């Protein structure tokens, strides 16, 4: 931490910056959107938007 | 950040 989270989700990047995760991986957060809606996170394959309510903090 | 809404869950 504080900012590591885990994906409890498969997310299939769909391009505009956003990054493919699977579900277990470790992530950390650097932050989210206007709305809530999208995390920026970064991973060991790189960095790019997730589905916000696709992750939760571990540890 | 995407201008388009994210997936639901699962």
């Amino acid at each position: 931490d504080p900012n590591l989270f885990v994906a409890l989700y498969d997310f299939v990047a769909s391009g505009d910056n956003t990054l493919s995760i699977t579900k277990g991986e470790k992530l950390r957060v650097l932050g989210y959107n206007h709305n809530g809606e999208w995390c920026e996170a970064q991973t060991k394959n790189g960095q790019g938007w997730v589905p916000s309510n696709y992750i939760t903090p571990v540890n | 950040a995407p201008t388009y809404p994210p997936p639901p869950p699962p």
